[PDB]
């Protein structure tokens, strides 16, 4: 049947396109004592495992398709799935944006793994210091509030302080115009919607979206000062659905602005 | 009735009629009473129980009412009971205004006395004194408010908010010190309150209202008193936004008090909305955010208690629609929790009931049709849909929405922290609350894991008592040293990170596994940095420990050393314990749980002089009826359950065992069911509400305990009720095992001199147990290999142990046969290393097939310095140890027996063989110790033979075999136990021992993985005897005792776990029971018995004598390759055992039992005939026939080479008795003229429709007829429909003389209806003598059940079930006549059940017809394995070709196609393989 | 059946449903107010549309919320002008209708924060006593 041809030609580019295999982090007391060590650590096996997890499956797949291995009852679902376009609940450990289909889903996948592998072999170049040093995008990752609540942990930890006092800013620079402090992390991929942000001060714009160059989070201690009326506090929702809700920034308005429009207009950040 | 008085309308049927019968048993009352009031579970009265003095509280709180109501002088229930609740009513008015009187005297006062105000809180309830703060607040700012009209004044307010301060201080110095419990839950709930006040005055002043009318004032919930008002109900009136509620006036006893965080204000104003708009409200959003006690402190705040429903999967609709009418005829609010769980049916029938009342509630801003009858609907109703995500279409019109995404944990904290006393409770709160957040994202997923809001409350309260608990042990220091004593003082000075850690290490701690301990101290020193805890070591009960475990010939530690991580654990268990009443430990079985809180117990009797005792209860084993206790439909009586019945025991404290400890180990798996009752006495409330009503108060010393593997089946409720502690596998390593069973060993003795052979061999043994030991390798390596059952450690070291045991006997034995000469050290040394090599052989490898066998014998000769055999091949398992100390091969053991003649293939007979000794050999030292053990091996190998045949081998072991169905029930034990066994009374207490004495009852359990496994991951017989096993006794579910078991053991048997239609065995059970893995016998072991028998087969002719060994020989080689041809995955039939050989044998021997002198031709062809009839029916594919023919014929020709190969292997090989006096071979043609006129006799007297006899009819027939003709003939026929199965079957019946029964199968036909048709075709059959063909087809099929039944019958030529009661009378009756008349005199019921027995199986015989379903021939075989088991099958397939043609001549006869003008063409498109070289036309058209 | 997408159109079968002497009440600026409540009803329902942008999720502003809002408004104005013909703009119980429309009715199905708080940045914008005057605007640079 053709259905089943056209299901190897696809399963065959499928599984050139996704990435080999993944390297787990080593683990060291030092490095178990930094806790971006084993946010990255927990992230790397997972996404290894699931990387794992696809290849076996569409390598089952194809051998299915030669005719050398019959449908069981998860390959035969599998198959169903494949087909009709739909997306294997099997896969989808991670969330994923309701109406994405299963090729988005595999090359959002590729991306994700090639960015873990980046960071894995980063990690094992270096150490825990290279490892602060890292950009990486919040959409990429799987659990992105995790890496939060990471960068949050390490600054706490490096300046001996208690979390709850730490609150979040945003400094939002061109790539090679950064400077990375002690509490600075790099973000990439966050993309600005109803929003233009020049020198860190932001201005409502008809641009559908506006790409952010470089995120950076500093972790400060809390200066107890009421907010001045330019701040306005954005959502960050992980993809363009709006249905996660990462963490919420602050932002400068430029003048003769006024918040509530900033508020009517749905201006927001999305990591993807 | 039930119209008068409505708020008994809330009970059911089966209380409104206990208390109409019951009506002057007031003290019986109480019952109704505890289900519909709110928190009164009783009702005060004199000694006269004719006057209602007041009413009381579950707490002990109670209320004297003003002006009692005396039952006397209203004899009618209705009347007195709505007496009795006015005038609580009227009583709970007039102690609210006269605290309002007391708090108004409170308020408005720059200081406060400490002595007077206590003495106001405990002079009222908790309820009491919160509504008098609120209204005396509310009053208080209405009255500054008013005064602030005038606008741009003073504001006195300033004095409100400083009075709430300084009353909020004189709390929080209130709660510092020791108080009663009642009295500090009223300072909790007054604080919580005065929290909530000080906040939003704070907000008022802020935000500057000057006016009373100002919306800011009025969205704050506002209590209006009304002295003057004549009625007391509507003295008080509650007001918030623009609705306004009547204050309810209810009893509530006493209730958690809610917080009003915002989101709790948020909640309130929504709700209070929807009502004042006559629409209720549905709270949603997900689980744990208060969606439901958000909706209860609502209705406790306005004086209406809730009915809070839960809407699992198993959901009544009876009981919830004559509550939910009841709730409506009260006027008392309901709330529905997880609403949208339920069943869509169930979803539509509930929705639209509350449709139906909402939509009258409208009407009434007056009754409805509720349950065909009018219920009146009181203005007050309201009900609340807390769903977790939509509402059902028909009510989203009626119900307002509202989100409770999130509760504010923060504040919640930061109000209970200041509530227990804390000074910097906002720092402690913001950092505890991120704490748990860490703790439920970071740390690792676990089943028992639990970070939700009710964990944070617990560990702020348990906080709360820690900080207490060291104030006052501070005050006792001082008191010691020095007099100075400030409370203020030591509360200044005492730091709070510290004891907030504290109690979160003593309550979360416990449940980390080995791995998130790290993590949880990482956490910690992010959160609350620089600070750390360390606990203080109990050097007291350490020191009791270790003698207890010295006792006990345990392992003890402390720390870093050996078993210094099971210390800890018993000592967080101690701490649980201490902190609670109900626990858990929770652990992989082989943790230590059992003998960790044994330990315990024994250490804590030792120490504090308090005795201990436990009642180890299994829940699963008993019933749970019989579990809490029966109450009879008909005389009403109870009988207490087992933990009921030892609570009333410990209650009574007849012996002084209030005085005592005792523990009610609920030692078993839990699931939702029984632990749903117990869900009353986990919570504080520490009550057993019992069916019937009655209830019995936990004493302080019972202590309720479960210990269960793991909690994948519990729910959350239970899981948040009692303690849990961790006990990870890590915790006893296997060093603390091994010390164990070297220290038992050495101390007690098996049964001294024998006791010093065991010191000896410990001693000897002592190097290879170490750690790193050729033991721990071994294990290590053992576990990397793969088993026929899930590895367990303590399985394989507990075989190892119990094999060590048999070699201390077996030394025991040699000396006291050898009193000239005890065996020396030498050879003692040498024998117990090579016992031990053979027993690591036959433990750790004792359930693994031949190749994981040598790969460990191989791995153990590389790894040990035992010397061991120098067999070039042979592996070491192959080779015993002798007495003597050296390696002797096994096959020396191995005899060479002569079967009889008459008793080839008998089931009695068994020839050893190498398999066969050794079995024998594991089979004797697992019998010795009585240890239950399971023979796992794949269906045939004798598993079963082979146990019996060692059994009988043992003089004084009585057998008693019990076929185990997929729904067997630990009922047919007791059955077993009644009928063998008989309970005795002695000293000791009640045992039961066989009624024959010095016999040691075994239970043979044919399948003992067979039965069904429950939707919790239970099988009860399974658990039932885990419980006898493992206690020693079990539980006589007549009288709820003890019962402990003397002289009974149990052995198993079971097909593999992989084999579908088997579950696999716990490994709870399979720790007790060693696995021997009983494979087919090999080829060696196959040519020495069938050799065997076929010298026992072939004396009856001598002239052939000679050929016996190349026949074996052949009949083992043709075999080898059908087997490892024909596996399983190609065909689920094509499977191959012994079993067909031991058939192949009692063929031939049937065939040559006639006959006097045969030559050897005649001997091939009998052969050839049953090889074909064996392993060439099952096939499918024709290639595999045509292999099977020529493979046949290359074996014939390879051990029978001089032999004629056209006359010993003619290819129309048929065998029939039809046409001679024996089994002759007979010739086609003759049989085709035979069968022919049979069927022309057959078309006169029974059905005509033409068959046309085409030679597979021919081999079909002879096939059918040769298994009817067999005793116990079943066959499993398969092809498709229409290829003759069912015609062939009922002519081969008809001709045999077999009555053709069918069973009519309808869309009706129920099971009863078969069971009704089995019971008569089982009458028919051996009350009768009459043989009867069974006709089944699947399509009669309609349930698995019917192949259950069926499997049954196939297994055991009877099942019990179909004949009981009056039908088993007679049954009994008709086989008592049928005995008379045969000749056969007996009177039993068990002899003339046997004989009825041997009759089914003489006669019955069921044929099952099917479709070549590939797939649907596998589920088959997996839901029955009696259809494969022993049931032979037939492939009849479809019609071939020749079929074909012959049909097509044979019919199209009478029709003339006969046209001479045809001629041939050049190319003829042949399809049948023999149409003749000239066609002619109707030759040509039939092809 | 569909309704016909507009603002235009949505408040015209608002004014539809409403019964025509339920608007004409005793207070001459109970209309003013069903009229600024019909706008921002339309608002919200329009915004619907515009899923991803215009709100987080697609909530169901029915009729149902609609007829609590002009319950509440109705209840409200009694309340406050006991019967009486006119009634001053600032006396109009403004911070009431903001509440009950932000946290009761409109907030009962919000469940996201920044729907919460754009739904109160209009519901302060257009009900105050601002709008009682004829500058007010009920949209500021349409085009
Ligand atoms: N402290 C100890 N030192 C040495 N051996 C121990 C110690 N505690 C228990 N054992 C042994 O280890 C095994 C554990 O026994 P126990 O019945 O307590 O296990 P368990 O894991 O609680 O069992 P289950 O889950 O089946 O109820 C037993 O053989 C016991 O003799
Ligand atoms: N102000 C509050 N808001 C929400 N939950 C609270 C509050 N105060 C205490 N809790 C606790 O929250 C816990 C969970 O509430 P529950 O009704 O189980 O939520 P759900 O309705 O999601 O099941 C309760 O055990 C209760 O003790
Ligand atoms: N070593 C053996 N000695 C005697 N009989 C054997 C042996 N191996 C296999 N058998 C055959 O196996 C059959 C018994 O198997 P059975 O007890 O029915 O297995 P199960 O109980 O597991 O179904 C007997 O008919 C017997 O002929
Ligand atoms: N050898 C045969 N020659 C001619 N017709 C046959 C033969 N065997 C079966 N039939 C036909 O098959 C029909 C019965 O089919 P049956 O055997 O009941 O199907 P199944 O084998 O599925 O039970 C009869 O009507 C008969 O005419």
């Amino acid at each position: 049947p053709a259905w089943m041809r056209t299901l190897h030609t696809t399963a065959s580019n499928w599984l050139h396109l996704i990435p080999q295999t993944l390297s787990h982090l080593k683990r060291t007391v030092e490095n178990i004592k930094d806790p971006l060590f084993r946010f990255f650590e927990r992230e790397v096996k997972m996404g290894a495992k699931l990387l794992q997890d696809v290849r076996q499956d569409l390598a089952d797949v194809v051998q299915v398709c030669e005719g050398k291995k019959k449908q069981t009852n998860y390959l035969r679902t599998l198959i169903n799935e494949l087909v009709k376009g739909i997306l294997p609940r099997s896969w989808s450990h991670y969330t994923v944006p309701a109406g994405m289909t299963v090729i988005q889903w595999v090359s959002d996948f590729s991306e994700r793994i090639k960015q873990l592998q980046n960071i894995s072999l980063a990690a094992a170049s270096g150490g825990a210091k290279e490892l602060k040093n890292i950009h990486v995008c919040l959409g990429g990752l799987f659990v992105p509030e995790a890496y939060i609540t990471a960068t949050r942990q390490y600054v706490a930890q490096a300046n001996s302080w208690s979390l709850e006092e730490l609150c979040l800013e945003v400094n939002v620079t061109t790539s090679q115009g950064a400077t990375l402090d002690a509490c600075s992390f790099g973000v990439t991929g966050l993309k600005l919607q109803g929003a233009t942000c020049n020198n860190n001060k932001l201005s409502l714009s008809n641009a559908i979206s506006t790409a952010l160059p470089l995120t950076q989070l500093r972790w400060v201690k809390q200066t107890n000062t009421e907010k001045k009326a330019s701040v306005v506090t954005l959502p960050v929702y992980l993809n363009f659905t709006r249905a996660d809700l990462i963490f919420t920034v602050d932002f400068e308005i430029a003048t003769k602005e006024d918040p509530r429009s900033f508020y009517e207009r749905g201006v927001a950040v999305l990591c993807t | 009735e039930r119209s008068s008085f409505p708020r008994f309308y809330f009970v059911g049927d089966e209380d409104l009629l206990e208390i109409i019968g019951n009506s002057k048993n007031v003290a019986k009352l109480q019952k109704h009473f505890k289900k519909m009031f709110a928190g009164v579970s009783s009702i005060i009265l004199n000694e006269d129980n004719s006057v209602v003095l007041g009413i009381s509280s579950r707490e002990g709180e109670e209320v004297m009412f003003k002006t009692p109501v005396s039952i006397t002088e209203h004899p009618k229930i209705n009347e007195w009971l709505t007496l009795v609740e006015k005038e609580m009513r009227v009583t709970l008015a007039k102690l609210l205004a006269e605290s309002v009187t007391e708090v108004e005297i409170f308020g408005k006062a720059t200081s406060i006395d400490p002595n007077t105000y206590i003495t106001w809180i405990d002079k009222y309830q908790a309820q009491l004194v919160v509504l008098s703060a609120q209204i005396a607040w509310s009053e208080n700012v209405e009255t500054a408010l008013s005064s602030m009209g005038g606008g741009g004044d003073a504001a006195p307010l300033h004095s409100v908010l400083s009075n709430v301060e300084v009353t909020l201080n004189v709390l929080a110095d209130s709660v510092l010190m020791e108080q009663p419990p009642l009295r500090r839950r009223k300072l909790e709930h007054l604080i919580t309150e005065l929290v909530h006040q000080r906040d939003v005055t704070r907000s008022l002043i802020k935000s500057k209202i000057d006016n009373a009318k100002s919306f800011e004032w009025l969205s704050q919930m506002r209590f209006y008193f009304d002295p003057k008002q004549t009625d007391v109900l509507q003295q008080l009136s509650i007001q918030m936004a623009n609705a306004k509620f009547n204050y309810g006036f209810e009893y509530l006893g006493v209730q958690d008090k809610l917080v009003q965080t915002p989101l709790t204000d948020r909640c309130y104003l929504t709700m209070t909305q929807a009502l004042e708009a006559r629409l209720g409200g549905s709270p949603f959003g997900p689980a744990g955010t208060g969606k439901t006690e958000s909706v209860k402190a609502l209705g406790h705040q306005l004086g209406r208690f809730v009915l809070v429903f839960n809407c699992d999967e198993t959901f009544d609709f009876q009981a919830m629609g004559r509550i939910f009418v009841g709730l409506c005829q009260v006027g008392a609010w309901g709330c529905f929790d997880e609403f949208n769980r339920l069943e869509e049916r169930m979803l539509s029938a509930v929705s639209q009931q509350v449709q139906c009342i909402q939509e009258a509630l409208r009407e009434h801003s007056i009754t409805c049709e509720l349950l065909n009858k009018q219920v009146k609907v009181s203005p007050d109703m309201a009900i609340f849909i807390t769903m977790n995500p939509n509402l059902p279409d028909n009510l989203k019109k009626l119900f307002r929405s509202l989100a409770m995404t999130k509760p504010d944990r923060q504040l919640i904290a930061q109000v209970m922290l200041y509530s227990q006393g804390f000074r910097t409770a906002e720092v402690l709160a913001n950092k505890i609350v991120p704490f748990f957040k860490l703790c439920d994202e970071q740390l690792s997923s676990q089943s028992h894991y639990d970070f939700g809001l009710r964990a944070l409350k617990s560990v702020l309260v348990s906080a709360g008592n820690v900080k207490r608990e060291r104030i006052q042990k501070i005050k006792r220091e001082k008191e010691e040293r020095g007099e100075a004593v400030d409370e203020g003082e030591i509360a200044e000075n005492l730091p709070e990170q510290e004891i907030l850690i504290q109690s979160v290490c003593e309550t979360m701690v416990p449940k980390l596994v080995a791995e998130d301990i790290p993590l949880l101290f990482s956490l910690l020193s992010d959160v609350f940095p620089g600070v750390q805890y360390h606990r203080g070591e109990m050097t007291a009960l350490r020191e009791e420990l270790k003698k207890v475990c010295q006792e006990m010939y345990l392992t003890y530690g402390d720390g870093e050393e050996v078993g210094g991580m099971w210390v800890e654990k018993v000592l967080q268990l101690y701490q649980i314990t201490q902190i609670n009443h109900g626990l858990m430990m929770v652990g992989p079985s082989g943790s230590g749980k059992s003998m960790a809180w044994r330990v315990l117990l024994k250490a804590l009797e030792r120490l504090e002089g308090v005795e201990g005792v436990a009642h180890i209860i299994d829940p699963k084993a008993i019933s749970k009826d019989h579990l809490y206790g029966t109450l009879d439909p008909n005389t009403r009586e109870w009988t207490d359950g087992l933990f009921t019945h030892v609570l009333r025991k410990i209650i009574d404290s007849v012996r002084g065992e209030l005085q005592k400890r005792q523990w009610i180990v609920f030692d078993g798996d839990v699931d939702p069911e029984w632990v749903e009752n117990l869900n009353s006495v986990l919570d504080d409330n520490k009550l057993l509400t019992l069916p019937n009503g009655e209830r019995l108060s936990l004493p302080p010393n019972v202590r309720i305990m479960f210990e269960v593997q793991d909690l994948k089946y519990a729910t959350l409720a239970t899981v948040s009720r009692c303690g849990m502690v961790w006990f990870s596998e890590d915790v006893l390593s296997t060093d603390m095992i091994f010390n164990n069973f070297l220290a038992r060993l050495r101390s007690i003795p098996l049964d001294s001199p024998m006791l010093q052979i065991q010191r000896d061999a410990a001693t000897i043994m002592q190097p290879y147990f170490t750690s790193n030991g050729l033991v721990t390798k071994a294990l290590e390596h053992a576990f990397q290999l793969e088993h026929i059952m899930d590895l367990t450690r303590l399985r394989c070291l507990g075989s190892l142990f119990s094999m060590l045991h048999q070699a201390c006997r077996n030394v025991a034995q040699y000396n006291a046969n050898h009193p000239d000469f005890p065996m020396q050290i030498e050879q003692l040394e040498r024998y117990i290393q090579r016992y031990l090599v053979y027993a690591i052989l036959w433990s750790l490898s004792g359930d693994s097939r031949l190749k994981m066998r040598a790969e460990l014998g191989e791995y153990i000769r590389r790894i040990t310095t035992v010397p061991l055999p120098t067999a070039p091949n042979i592996p070491i398992i192959d080779y015993e140890v002798s007495i003597s100390g050296e390696w002797s091969p096994w096959q020396a053991k191995v005899p060479q027996i002569e079967v009889e003649t008459h008793k080839v293939a008998a089931p009695d007979v068994v020839v050893p063989t190498l398999d066969t000794v050794r079995h024998e050999a594991l089979l004797y030292t697992w019998l010795a110790e009585h240890k239950p053990l399971v023979l796992c091996g794949p269906p045939g190998s004798g598993k079963t033979m082979t146990l019996f045949s060692a059994l009988r081998a043992l003089p004084d072991m009585e057998v008693v075999g019990l076929n185990f169905s997929s729904a067997t029930t630990p009922e047919l034990l007791l059955k077993t136990f009644d009928h063998y066994c008989e309970y005795r009374r002695t000293p000791n207490g009640v045992v039961l021992a066989p009624v024959q004495l010095g016999k040691w009852l075994v239970l043979f359990c044919d399948e003992i993985n067979l039965p069904d496994m429950d939707k919790y991951g239970t099988q009860r017989v399974i658990s039932f005897i885990r419980q006898m096993v493992e206690h020693g006794g079990f539980y006589r579910t007549s009288d709820q005792t003890w019962v402990k078991l003397e002289r009974i053991q149990f052995v198993g048997a079971c097909n593999p776990p992989t084999d579908p239609g088997r579950k696999p065995l716990s490994h709870r059970f399979l720790r007790h029971v060693p696995v021997v893995y009983v494979d087919y016998p090999g080829p060696a072991s196959l040519t020495q018995i069938y050799g065997t028998f076929n010298r026992a087969m072939l004396r009856l002719i001598p002239s052939l004598r000679t050929y016996a060994e190349p026949l074996t020989a052949a009949m083992v080689e043709f075999y080898t390759m059908s087997q490892e041809r024909f596996t399983q995955d190609t065909q689920p039939h094509y499977i191959y055992s012994p079993r067909e050989m031991t058939r192949w044998v009692r063929g031939i021997f049937e065939a040559l039992r006639p006959l006097e002198t045969l030559p050897v031709e005649g001997l091939i062809r009998i052969w050839a005939h049953e090889a074909l009839r064996l392993f060439q029916d099952r096939l499918v594919e024709d290639e595999e026939r045509r292999w099977t023919d020529e493979n046949i014929d290359t074996v014939a020709l390879k051990h029978f080479p001089n032999i004629d190969r056209e006359k010993a292997m003619s290819r129309p090989i048929l065998y029939s008795n039809w046409l001679s006096k024996d089994y002759i071979p007979v010739d086609q043609e003759e049989l085709r003229d035979y069968v022919k006129a049979r069927l022309k006799v057959f078309y006169e007297e029974e059905l005509d429709v033409p068959l046309v006899l085409f030679n597979e009819v021919l081999d079909h027939v002879l096939r059918i007829d040769r298994i009817f003709r067999q005793p116990q003939g079943h066959l499993l026929l398969i092809g498709v429909s229409g290829a003759g199965k069912t015609t062939l079957s009922r002519f081969v019946a008809w001709m045999n003389g077999l009555s053709v029964y069918q069973i009519k199968v309808h869309r009706k036909y129920t099971g009863e209806d078969f069971d009704e048709d089995l019971r008569t075709v089982l009458r028919r059959s051996g009350c009768k003598n009459e043989k009867i063909a069974f006709i089944m087809d699947e399509s009669n099929v309609l349930d698995s059940g019917f192949l259950e039944r069926m499997n049954t019958l196939l297994a055991n030529g009877e099942v019990p079930g179909l004949f009981e009661g009056d039908e088993y009378a007679t049954l009994m009756t008709q086989c008592k006549e049928g005995a008379q008349k045969e000749g056969l005199m007996l009177d039993s019921h068990e002899e003339l059940y046997k004989w009825f027995t041997s009759q089914v199986i003489r006669n019955l015989h069921v044929v099952f017809t099917m479709n070549p379903s590939s797939e649907g021939l596998k589920d088959r075989a997996a839901t029955s394995p009696a259809l494969f088991n022993r049931c032979v099958l037939n492939w009849f397939g479809d019609w071939s070709t020749e079929a074909l043609y012959q049909v097509g001549k044979e019919f199209t006869s009478k029709m003339d196609l006969e046209k001479p003008n045809y001629i041939v063409p050049d190319y003829m498109p042949v399809v049948y393989d023999k149409l003749p070289q000239p066609p002619s036309h109707r030759e040509a058209i039939v092809n | 059946f569909e309704p016909p997408p507009g603002v235009k159109a949505n408040m015209l079968r608002t004014f539809s449903s409403i019964p025509v002497s339920r608007i004409c009440k005793s207070p001459n600026e109970r209309a003013r107010l069903y009229f600024l409540l019909a706008w921002f009803h339309a608002i919200i329902q329009e915004r619907l549309r515009y899923a991803p942008l215009g709100w987080s999720k697609k909530y169901e502003f029915g009729e149902s919320d609609l007829r609590s809002a002009c319950d509440t408004v109705d209840t409200w104005l009694d309340d406050t002008a006991k019967g009486r013909q006119n009634i001053s703009p600032d006396k109009i119980p403004w911070s009431a209708l903001k509440t009950l429309m932000a946290q009761s009715i409109y907030g009962g199905r919000v469940d996201n924060e920044f729907d919460q708080r754009l739904l109160n940045t209009f519901l302060e914008r257009l009900f105050t006593t601002r709008s009682f005057d004829s500058e007010f605007k009920l949209a500021c640079k349409v085009d």
